[PDB]
């Protein structure tokens, strides 16, 4: 029964080693997440969460006929 | 002898020699704010899948 059919103890032992790393990654990933996103949203000056404004591209640079301006 | 202009000479752009030097601030304006990082690097595949909850792809 132990030959055919059943894996062996150290097969189970090293791969619920390599299945709680890999899910511990991803835990540490998610929380790393969690918290850049607080800190990125409060702080405002990241890749994420940028509300846009007005191009600058628009604005016409040749002279006008009042020249206070 | 004062010659009257023809139709187009007072309407044309004309160049000043000026002996003022060039305003370098005209608007009287402060330094801009610093632009933002951009993103480098290579894009690099997903780590662990999209990690919602339970799915590993």
């Amino acid at each position: 029964i132990a030959r055919t059919f059943f894996d062996a103890p150290e097969k189970n032992y090293e791969r619920t080693m390599a299945i709680l790393q890999i899910e511990s990654e991803k835990a540490e990933l998610r929380l790393k997440e969690l918290e850049v996103r607080r800190l990125m949203r409060a702080k405002g000056d990241g890749p994420w969460f940028q509300y846009p404004t007005i191009d600058k591209a628009l604005i016409d640079h040749s002279p006008k006929a009042t020249p206070d301006n | 002898g004062w010659v009257r202009p023809d139709l187009g000479e007072l309407s044309k752009v004309t160049k000043v020699k000026t002996d003022r030097p060039l305003p370098e601030n005209p608007y009287h304006s402060r330094a801009r704010p610093e632009p933002n990082p951009e993103v480098e690097g290579d894009l690099k595949p997903a780590r662990h899948g999209s990690r919602l909850f339970f799915w590993t792809m």
